[PDB]
RNA sequence: AUUAAUAAAUAAAUAUUUAUUUUUCUUUGUAAAUAUUAUGAACAAUUUAAUUAACUAAAAUGUUUGAAUAUUUAUUUUUAUAUU
């Protein structure tokens, strides 16, 4: 795995990396370093933290520990 | 146990016999596997958990739907223990043996029938009683002594019934998870008198008019004599 | 227990055995000493196989000529015979046989003659002559045609086979016979072939049935479990019949007892005698009048 | 039933109240037990002498 | 059996001691012993009966129970039918099939994902 | 009905005769008279006693 | 205890990648079973007494995260020890026959009887010969740790012109050594 | 066995020997639909020609 | 007539609607269906499956270069006997050990050299007696067993082949 | 290490024993009642089935 | 612990060569006398190469090895299939001893034909010659 | 026992039909996803959608199911350029009916190529899907969407690195 | 299988019950007693010759060249492995 990672990474630093590239890139990763395995969806984690990107209004915005 | 006689049920019911029934079973409601036509596979686990969950709600437990009884209260939990006396020793008897020992050999058997009855009851509702010694009253757990009292057991305060445990060899006891089974009954109900003595004292002392007179009157010559007659003070 | 390749170290004993059927008792003894290392290696003291290959070893030590070898082997598996706890008829059976071979091939024909009688008391006083052929004995009412196949109606198990223990008796009695001959003995013989015909009809004996459905039978092939059974053998049901070996009743868990024991029936809360429960009590007025005192004569009957 | 049906064993469960009674219900201590009307025959009748006595000098053995 | 211990904890046997099918008495009588002193662990309950059950159960150690019927089973299915009691563990009820041969899948080495293998491409 | 067998294997499937080394009918029919006229010749073959 | 050779050298470097976890490709009931420390299996019925401390002796692979040693058709070392947990019946599978023609039907219940059986350990003791080439049959005399016994070379030669051409890190990625 | 883009229909019969297993000379399929519903013909084998 | 009337009514409660609710209904669907389950299961079943499997196989291989084709035949030839589950199983989980065998099948390594056929000794055809001893033929015989014997395992007994042989020394007693 | 006591359907599906004419002439106390006394062997039973 | 036989004796023939020396290999093409066609050998035929009887549960070591064994070395019991195995071997020796014992009874009593083949196959095959005299 | 409803979603229901990229359902996982450019110049048309249908479909990967709908995604580029091996780009037809008597259309390659070459690679991608799995609707469906097509060599899809898709034919 | 009708060995098929260890390399279902027995072809040709399956897995079956293109004869391009 850390083979195929850096023939990516070394198709990927002359065109500079794509969105895919680097979703691959930590995909990768990831396999690389489990030691377990990983059954919940992945866009589970960024569809619960949307709220950090997402920027609310007024005094009912949300941060952390409220 | 959902469908059947659950934690403070006095209904025994084995729900893999089908007794209480006028027709042998033909369709089994909760089937995983068409195996199960000649495998069932019932005892297991996962299959009696299926089997057991289809079967519809009886009468002791309620649909989701249906409003459900506060059997876990103590107001009503009491009440229950001075009917099961009530019904075990009729008004004459229990008039007989307080102005009384020679009784007929029929009235002595109802009384030990009376007593065992009681025993079984307060075994069934311990763990309810026990959950709810926290929000109970004093004027029911006046009503505990004297349902103890007219049931005639006289409870374990270190004739008397629940000083003896039942009998029975350890490697033959039920011992099954998910079944409300207390082997230390005796301990046990040491345990929930002392805990109800002391919740008498802590509601007198939260509690310290002719009418309000009177009522502490009498529940002060009420506790004494009733705690006096099983053995207890304060 | 430590590792040892037994699967081959059987090879070897297996072909021991055959040297041994062949003739070629030095190269059995050869193989017989590798076998008894490895066996000796692994399993504890005392062991039904360390016996087993001992007794093996010290066969092909007195086919061989080592007759001194062969009594010290045989000695010392007697004493873990001893040694061990619940040693085997038919093995400790095989022991006394070699040992009795032993000593002829030494000379000592009394002292053969003396461990021949000795198996043949052991066996006779603990060995069961019927429990081979427990299971084969009502094979036969499995056969459900006459015309043809009827081989397995009578189907036949020789006792030789699937009992060794009688085999080994029957040839150390053989033995003990010959030996009594050579002597010139008569008495010895004579009671040495007695006890050996008695043997042989003690398994006859057990072995025996009568014959069910003779000829063809079609379909009723449930009947297969009736005819495969636990079905007692003749020396069993002889020893333990409903009356010599009686049966415990505890009344506790009775309800009807003899008429002086009849406090004895299971309790009960509180029982009243109604009657005698006769059933035309249900009819009439004559009836029931005709059975007045029914129950104050059972009463006075049962009265004490 | 029949033996060989699957019916004579598709039930396999609630024959038994796994809470045994506590009047008579033992355990099996050990070979030493003797156990009410155990018998190595087939007896469908397992009477003794005690429950049906015999009128007769001597009891029923296969050596008379 | 797991780790030692043997899954199956007390066994019900329920017979008449009179006045039935001889079957069980002769069980008791004849096989039981041998049973008891292979699994000296298991706990024999004989239950005395006016009618018996005419079935051995087994209660094993997560609480489930196997029932075996043995209305005119001989001795020796009885005592057949009590060892595969023991035997069983009464957990699962899968099925012998090439998929459930092997009760949990791993991966020593570790799993094929679709970038294992990917960048790699043919040589000569 | 047919007389149905319990198989050993697939080519018990593919079988159509139960005993294809057997003659058919009109074979067996030919084959036994030759057998009963060779048997009867050999009888004959000493004078009519 | 672990791998041996004649060559010292060969012997130093490749006891160290058998050390791990590693599984095992079993032949057992005319069926394979891939099998780890702690994998639990259903074998066809084995005549064993439960709790029976077993041992597998027909194996056709090892392996593990670093090497992987075949069978042609089996090997040898290989100690793969096993837990009879339970002797059982599997779910019972039904089988009904029955033909529109006569009114026969009959009913079949075939519950598989297997044993169950958790594997405790895994271990091999392989003996190497010495270094074997790929590309040619023989086998070399001395190994050499740090350099590939089979170079490999890129396909791209211009010749082909009309050649599925993919990204040249991938047409063209060197490899590592996997002993240094 | 498929659709017309994948087995001619002409093709259907080409288990059988004979001219069949020959493409046919003309194809009246795409054009229009021939009020005989004929859509192929075989080179006139003699006198004799064959129509699908 | 027999029909699995009381087997199938356990399971009527499967079905759906009247199939479930009338018990004719149910019992002749119930039978429909176990019988049609047994034919798949003696007719096609094991086709469909073994199908999956050659196709997880080949896909593999392609990944890997090879194909189905040529990595059966090639696994013939080296005598590797993994059936197709087993190779699938080894392709889906051990990556490493399927892309090894698959090296092994593309290498030229010299498959295995065929079974030997059992040799006589020249002890056999050696005369015996020449004119307490063992038979030259039969120490041969047993030397090779004692040597399996060693070779199967790290056994305690020694690997002392000539010690093992004069075992029976050990038992002897000198008169 | 004994062989597992595993049931097989030749020995598990067997019936308890019925005194047969045998047993009942070797030891007679165990012809304890008219169930015992049992027909000829010869006697199958009632027909069934149609020819 | 593990096994792996090819023979009954356990010996196999050299597998490995000397170290630089080219390696045997065997015949890929099939046994078909005739040159073409020029097939290579399929699997089942590589299989009975190999030893097995063109199934890998046939013969060879996967029917011939126990499958299992204790873990202090005790071995196996003797199922019924394996005796009915090992009979069925026993039978196939049989079956050869005695066509070979038959065939030196034949030669020894001189039943057996100077002739190669029978007469219905010499007047069917020109390929044998007329042996009259 | 499984119910699918009756009251299904029609082409004519204002909910429409759904995409199955966009869908969430048990057998769809596009976490193992890929990404393949294939460029289908010179390439017969059957060839290209046989390969194109074997990446889309799932059935490179080893751990293919057939249960399981998962593939990686296919850009098919240059579909003008696609070859015809004769004079099949006139002689092989392509023919659907609707339900009206007359009904049927009779077309050609020439046609379906004049309309939309894209709609001809679509058509083969379908035969091949539909040779393979066509029991199910949504087997039928979900691979097709998976699928990509584009005559010219432009596609949006740059943001996804398609990597070429290199095959060989079996000669 | 099938012969109405004077001294001619024998109807067969199916089913039920039952019977005979004869030698030759191998192999081989012969016989008796008993019950039942319309499931029905017209010509031509030739002829002493022509719906069954115990489970798991395994498993080997499967559009040119005696023309074409062209001009007033010359050109053109004529094994495997693997899947029930």
């Amino acid at each position: 795995m850390r083979v195929g990672q850096n023939i990516l990474a070394e198709e990927t630093k002359a065109t500079g990396m794509t969105s895919m590239d680097t979703y691959v890139n930590s995909r990768i990763q990831s396999i690389i370093a489990e030691n377990t395995v990983e059954n919940v969806a992945l866009s589970h984690w960024r569809r619960r933290h949307m709220w950090n990107l997402v920027r609310t209004h007024g005094k009912l915005q949300r941060h952390w520990g409220v | 146990v959902y469908g059947g006689s659950g934690r403070g049920d006095l209904l025994y019911e084995n729900p893999d016999a089908r007794r209480h029934s006028g027709r042998a079973l033909g369709v089994l409601n909760g089937v995983r596997h068409s195996s199960q036509a000649t495998m069932p596979e019932s005892g297991q686990l996962y299959y009696r958990k299926l089997i057991l969950h289809s079967r519809p709600p009886n009468g002791s437990c309620a649909g989701l739907q249906r409003h459900c009884h506060d059997t876990c209260n103590w107001s009503y939990l009491i009440p229950s223990l001075h009917r099961c006396a009530e019904s075990a020793i009729s008004a004459k008897l229990w008039e007989k043996m307080c102005q009384l020992v020679n009784l007929t050999q029929y009235e002595r058997q109802r009384v030990r029938d009376g007593q065992n009855l009681y025993r079984y009851e307060v075994h069934q509702r311990l763990p309810l009683l026990e959950e709810s010694i926290g929000w109970a009253q004093l004027d029911d757990l006046l009503g505990w002594f004297r349902s103890a009292r007219r049931a005639w057991v006289r409870l374990p305060t270190s004739s008397s019934a629940m000083s003896c445990r039942l009998e029975g060899h350890a490697d033959s006891r039920d011992t099954t998870p998910g079944r409300n089974q207390v082997f230390d009954t005796p301990e046990r109900v040491e345990q929930l008198t002392e805990a109800t003595v002391h919740r008498i004292r802590e509601e007198l002392q939260r509690l310290n008019s002719a009418r309000r007179l009177a009522r502490d009157e009498e529940l002060s010559r009420c506790v004494e004599e009733e705690l006096g007659w099983h053995g207890v003070a304060l | 227990r430590p590792y040892v390749p037994l699967g081959e170290v059987a090879k070897l004993e297996l072909q021991g055995d055959y040297y041994m059927e062949g003739g070629m008792f030095q190269e059995a003894l050869e193989h017989y000493g590798v076998v008894a290392k490895a066996y000796n290696y692994a399993y504890p003291e005392n062991h039904a196989q360390r016996i087993g290959i001992r007794i093996k070893l010290s066969a092909a030590f007195r086919q061989t000529g080592r007759l001194e070898s062969s009594l010290a082997n045989i000695e010392e598996v007697l004493r873990m015979l001893d040694a061990s706890t619940r040693p085997s008829l038919e093995l400790i059976c095989e022991a006394l046989l070699e040992l009795g071979i032993t000593r002829e091939a030494l000379g000592m024909k009394r002292e053969a003659t003396e461990a021949y009688e000795e198996a043949l008391e052991v066996v006779n006083s603990f060995h069961n002559w019927g429990e081979s052929h427990r299971m084969l004995r009502l094979l036969p009412r499995l056969g459900r045609r006459f015309n043809y196949n009827f081989e397995e109606k009578f189907v036949y198990f020789s006792p030789f086979d699937y009992d060794r223990t009688f085999a080994l008796v029957d040839q150390c009695l053989e033995r003990a016979e010959t030996i009594f001959n050579e002597i010139g003995d008569v008495e010895g013989a004579i009671r040495v072939l007695q006890q050996r015909k008695e043997m042989i009809d003690k398994k006859f004996f057990n072995m025996r049935d009568f014959a069910g459905r003779i000829h063809t039978m079609r379909g009723h092939w449930k009947r297969r479990a009736q005819h495969l059974t636990n079905a007692p053998t003749p020396d069993e049901l002889l020893r333990y019949s409903p009356t010599i070996h009686q049966v415990h009743r505890d009344f506790k868990y009775e309800l009807t007892a003899p008429i002086g024991r009849e406090k004895e029936v299971m309790p009960g809360v509180n029982r009243l005698v109604l009657d005698m429960g006769n059933p035309y009590r249900r009819r009439g007025r004559l009836s029931n009048k005709m059975l007045k005192d029914a129950d104050h004569k059972f009463a006075n009957y049962v009265r004490q | 039933s029949s033996i060989f049906s699957p019916r004579y064993d598709w039930r396999t469960s609630g024959v038994h109240d796994i809470a045994p009674r506590d009047e008579g219900d033992f355990l099996y201590q050990g070979p030493q037990h003797v156990l009410p009307g155990a018998h190595p025959l087939p007896l469908h009748h397992p009477h003794n002498t005690i429950t049906r006595p015999v009128i007769s000098p001597y009891i029923p053995s296969p050596q008379r | 059996s797991r780790n030692g211990e043997l899954c199956l904890k007390k066994v019900i046997i329920s017979y008449c001691p009179s006045n039935g099918a001889p079957n069980t008495r002769q069980f008791l009588a004849t096989h039981l012993p041998h049973f008891h002193a292979k699994y000296p662990s298991v706990s024999i309950d004989l239950r005395p009966r006016l009618w018996p059950e005419m079935a051995i159960t087994g209660v094993y150690r997560d609480g489930s129970e196997r029932s075996y019927n043995t209305k005119n089973l001989s001795p020796m299915g009885i005592f057949l039918r009590l060892n595969n009691l023991v035997s069983t563990a009464n957990d699962y009820d899968q099925p012998f099939c090439a998929s459930h041969l092997h009760f949990q899948r791993r991966s020593v080495q570790g799993t094929w994902n679709p970038w294992l293998w990917n960048y790699e491409t043919e040589r000569r | 009905l047919v007389k149905r067998h319990k198989i050993t294997n697939n080519q018990m499937l593919l079988m159509r005769r139960r005993e294809p080394y057997k003659p058919t009918m009109k074979d067996r029919q030919e084959i036994a008279d030759r057998a009963k006229l060779e048997e009867f010749e050999r009888k004959n073959a000493d004078g009519l006693m | 205890n672990g791998l041996r050779c004649p060559d010292a050298l060969i012997t130093r470097t490749l006891n160290p990648l058998l050390n791990g976890p590693k599984f095992a490709v079993i032949y057992c009931g005319n069926h394979q079973y891939k099998v780890a420390v702690g994998d639990v299996i259903a074998v066809q019925r084995l005549r064993v007494e439960i709790g029976s401390h077993i041992a597998l002796k027909k194996v056709l692979m090892v392996g593990g995260p670093r090497f992987t040693a075949i069978g042609r058709p089996l090997l040898e070392g290989v100690r793969v020890t096993a837990q009879v947990e339970e002797q059982k019946r599997m779910r019972n599978v039904v089988s009904l026959f029955a033909t529109p023609g006569r009114r026969h039907v009959r009913w079949v219940d075939a519950p598989h009887a297997a044993t169950i059986i958790r594997i405790c350990e895994i271990f091999y003791s392989p003996n190497v010969v010495g270094e074997l080439d790929k590309y040619k049959g023989e086998l070399l005399e001395t190994f050499t740790p740090g350099q590939h016994t089979n170079p490999v070379y890129p396909v791209d030669d211009g010749y082909d012109v009309f050649r599925k051409k993919d990204k040249e890190a991938m047409e063209n990625a060197t490899t590592f050594l996997d002993l240094l | 066995t498929g659709s017309p883009t994948h087995q001619r229909e002409y093709e259907r019969f080409h288990h059988l020997p004979g001219d069949v297993r020959t493409r046919p000379q003309f194809d009246f399929t795409f054009g229009e639909t021939r009020a005989d519903r004929v859509m192929f013909a075989w080179r006139k084998r003699g006198d004799l020609q064959l129509y699908q | 007539h027999y029909r699995a009337k009381l087997e199938l009514d356990r399971i009527r409660s499967m079905l759906r609607g009247r199939a479930r609710l009338e018990r004719k209904v149910g019992l002749k669907r119930l039978f429909f269906l176990m019988r049609t389950q047994t034919r798949y299961r003696v007719e096609q079943q094991a086709h469909w499956e073994r199908a999956i499997v050659r196709k997880n196989v080949d896909s593999a291989a392609r990944e890997h270069g090879t194909g189905w084709q040529h990595l059966r035949n090639e696994l013939g030839r080296q005598n590797v006997m993994l059936l197709p589950r087993s190779q699938q199983l080894l392709a889906q989980y051990e990556p490493l050990a399927f892309r090894a065998v698959v090296e092994l099948c593309a290498s030229r390594i010299p498959p295995p050299p065929p079974p030997v056929v059992a040799s006589v000794p020249e002890e056999s055809y050696t005369l015996w007696p020449p004119a307490s001893l063992s038979h030259p033929a039969a120490r041969v015989e047993l030397r090779c067993g004692v040597e399996r014997v060693l070779r199967r395992g790290p056994s305690g007994l020694g690997n002392n082949v000539n010690e093992l042989i004069d075992a029976w020394k050990e038992f002897d007693v000198s008169p | 290490h004994p062989l597992p006591v595993v049931g097989s359907r030749l020995n598990g599906r067997t019936t308890q024993h019925k005194w047969n004419h045998w047993d009942q002439y070797l030891n007679p106390q165990i012809t304890q009642s008219i169930k015992d006394l049992t027909p000829t062997p010869e006697y199958v039973g009632m027909r069934c089935g149609h020819n | 612990y593990s096994e792996a036989r090819s023979n009954y004796d356990g010996t196999s023939l050299p597998a490995w060569p000397a170290p630089g020396k080219k390696p045997t290999y065997p015949a890929a093409l099939s046994e078909l006398r005739l040159p073409q066609p020029r097939m290579r050998k399929t699997r089942t035929e590589w299989m009975y190469y190999h030893g097995h009887g063109g199934c890998p549960g046939k013969y060879g070591p996967s029917r011939e090895i126990a499958d299992f064994e204790y873990a202090d070395g005790t071995p196996a019991s003797i199922s019924g299939r394996r005796f009915a195995f090992k009979h069925h071997q026993d039978h196939l020796l049989v079956q050869l001893i005695r066509a070979a014992a038959t065939v030196e009874r034949y030669d020894a009593s001189g039943l057996l034909p100077r002739i190669p083949g029978t007469a219905e196959q010499r007047n069917w095959d020109p390929a044998i010659p007329l042996f009259l005299d | 026992a499984p119910f699918k409803s009756v009251l299904r979603r029609h082409k004519h229901h204002p909910e429409g039909l759904p995409l199955y990229n966009d869908m969430s359902k048990q057998w769809l996982c596009r976490e193992g996803e890929r990404w393949w450019l294939l460029d289908a110049r010179g390439e017969q048309l059957p060839r290209v959608a046989a390969v194109a249908a074997q990446y889309i479909t799932g059935q490179h990967r080893p751990d293919f199911t057939p249960g399981m709908i998962t593939g990686d995604h296919v850009v098919i580029v240059n579909i003008k350029d696609v070859v015809m091996v004769g004079d099949q780009w006139i002689r092989v037809p392509i023919t659907w009916q609707t339900a009206y008597p007359g009904g049927k259309y009779r077309i050609r390659l020439t046609d379906m190529y004049e309309r939309d070459p894209c709609m001809l690679m679509w058509w083969f991608l379908k035969d091949e899907v539909n040779r393979h799995f066509v029991r199910k609707l949504k087997t039928r469906i979900a691979p097709l969407e998976k699928a990509w097509l584009y005559e010219d060599s432009i596609h949006p899809h740059a943001d996804k690195n398609p990597r070429p898709l290199c095959w060989t034919d079996p000669e």
